[PDB]
């Protein structure tokens, strides 16, 4: 028989019912490595764990290709006004640091 | 003085509070149910128990033939047989040969039995709710008496007057109708005294064991005597009341939630627990002492020892004092993160004092308060060994109470990163829009 | 009985009443009754007065 948190209460025969309840003991340790913290927390909550780890995987997934959306569009207007003109002198400080591609000519 | 609260709905759980009467010394106050029943009115419908099916002595004409009359009688049969030329001990009863009459008439009536077990019908509505309080405050021993769960009935106990708050929620294991068979109580629907189907619950129905009219449908029919033998027989279905005690569930007290053990003489809902319970206490204003007469503690530091998950008593704790004179006041922690097992401390000149408490937490963030004057504490707990027991929980679990410190760490990780690193592509693009407009001009 | 289950035998013919369309009732939830009148009173609930 599943005891939770709330109780059990089991009779048998011709005996008292007898009730008792769950503890929060589980197996896992809070305390440690990123594989013993999702253990511990996958025996204590079984049904939110895997919830949350699918939804910051989810928003991490989702702010991760808005950002190189953002970054690639800052990169190539940084070359869009320097490559087309060969002559034009490009600064060093915009060669490595400001946008990744490096002076030539 | 008038100290106003809300207490839960549980039964073996106190109640700890600290009144604060200005310009005196605060009075410890616990609070304790020790009863809780929900009381319905109920109002007696019909009962039902097995029949009994007397036969009259029939009538035997050598050579005649006579009709009944149709006689006020539950379930009432006629049927005349013609020409069964009986026998009986010494020789032949009637001598008019091939042509006879024999009456056999026979009705249903109630069972000797039906004054021990019988199957009470039975409509509720909702009555009252009334509960035992267990009261102590100060230096005054626990009293108790019953009082009733309305917001308006006060109850004198001791010295003090307590008026119970009507309950947050409406909630009843009963249905709008229930069958009350000797010990237990079922939830059940009704034929309504009209109807019955013979078989099933309602093949006798009679308002009152003790009434006289009665309301019965057996199938009830006469079979012709053979032989020349005189005797009555019929034949018709069983008792509904005797397959009703076979073909039955589980009843209402083995079924019912929130742990509601059911009686029966008043038929109350004994010990649930479900909503809140406000409170309002009238505490005498002899047991407030002043406040220039008590001790004033200072320079307190709190440390605790052991800390553990149990759902019973699980810490202790230590915390220095240092005060001005001897004597004794109370502790409290008004947070709902620990409870304390203890009520109050004897003081000395610069010494210490152990307390004892309970907690759902991994770090305890609570504070405590004695002799006016508080004092933080914190520390870290270990889960428990043990498995399953046989007591409930002290404490009550919160939404941030499974979290620690390396989950909280990993948290604030994975989302100020991350909203940084938009935050850091969003104003990337804004340092090339201003270096574009420069370009054009 | 004026319920659509329960019938009556007047006579010889069988007669079911069924149920009332309206399930209005004059009374309120508390009424008073002093000798042969009622009035629809509230109550102190004996704890007040």
């Amino acid at each position: 028989f599943t005891v939770t948190g709330e109780g059990l209460e089991y009779t048998w025969g011709n005996h008292p019912p007898k009730r008792v309840w769950a503890q929060e003991s589980g197996e896992g340790n809070p305390h440690g490595w990123p594989h013993e913290v999702v253990v511990y927390y996958y025996n204590r909550y079984p049904l939110t764990t895997i919830i949350g780890l699918c939804t910051c995987v989810a928003i991490i997934m989702v702010s991760c290709v808005t950002s190189v959306w953002l970054l690639c569009r800052t990169r190539n207007l940084c070359i869009t006004p320097y490559k087309l003109a060969p002559n034009a002198q490009v600064p060093i400080l915009l060669a490595l640091l400001c946008c990744i591609k490096p002076t030539r000519a | 003085y008038e100290h106003t609260a809300v207490m839960p709905n549980k039964v073996g759980i106190p109640y700890k509070a600290l009144v604060e009467r200005p310009g005196y010394a605060p009075v410890h106050l616990q609070i304790q149910l020790v009863n809780t029943r929900i009381i319905p009115s109920t109002n007696l419908e019909y009962i039902t128990c097995k029949y009994k099916t007397k036969v009259p002595s029939p009538v035997v004409k050598c050579c005649g033939a006579t009709q009944c009359t149709s006689k006020p009688h539950p379930d009432y049969q006629c049927q005349v047989f013609s020409g069964v030329y009986p026998f009986m001990w010494g020789g032949a009863y009637c001598f008019c040969d091939t042509e006879n009459t024999q009456m056999s008439e026979a009705y249903v009536e109630r069972s000797e039995e039906c004054s021990i077990d019988h199957a009470k019908a039975y409509k509720v509505h909702t009555g009252t709710v009334q509960a035992m309080v267990n009261i102590t405050y100060g230096s005054v021993s626990w009293r108790s008496a019953d009082v009733y769960v309305n917001g308006e009935t006060p109850a004198k106990i001791g010295d003090a007057k307590l008026i119970i708050g009507p309950l947050s929620s409406a909630w009843s294991p009963f249905d709008n109708k229930v069958v009350v068979y000797g010990h237990e109580v079922y939830n059940y629907d009704f034929p309504e005294y009209g109807t019955g189907k013979a078989g099933s619950f309602g093949d006798l129905q009679s308002r009152t064991s003790t009434s006289n009219d009665l309301y019965a449908n057996t199938n009830l029919k006469l079979q012709r005597p053979q032989a020349g033998i005189v005797h009555t027989p019929f034949t018709q279905v069983p008792s509904g009341f005797e397959r009703w005690k076979k073909d039955k569930g589980a009843p209402l007290n083995d079924v019912a939630p929130f742990g509601c053990s059911i009686a029966l003489e008043p038929l109350r809902a004994e010990n649930c627990a479900v909503g809140s319970i406000p409170i309002s206490i009238d505490i005498p204003d002899a047991a407030f002492t002043r406040i220039s007469e008590t001790p004033t503690v200072s320079d307190l530091e709190c440390k605790i020892t052991e800390c553990t998950y149990a759902f019973d008593f699980g810490g202790i704790a230590t915390v220095a004092y240092k005060s001005s004179k001897a004597g004794n006041c109370p502790i409290h922690s008004p947070s709902g993160v620990a409870v304390i097992k203890e009520n109050d401390v004897t003081l000395a000149e610069s010494g210490s004092f152990t307390f004892h408490f309970s907690t759902a937490n991994i770090h305890p963030a609570f504070k405590l308060q004695v002799c006016t004057s508080a004092v933080t504490c914190k520390g870290d707990c270990k889960p428990p060994k043990d498995h399953i027991v046989d007591y409930p929980a002290q404490h009550t679990e919160s939404f941030t109470s499974a979290i620690s410190a390396t989950a909280w760490s990993w948290i604030k990780v994975l989302v100020g990163g991350t909203s940084a690193f938009i935050v850091l592509g969003l104003i990337a693009t804004a340092v090339v829009a201003l270096v574009l407009f420069f370009h054009r001009h």
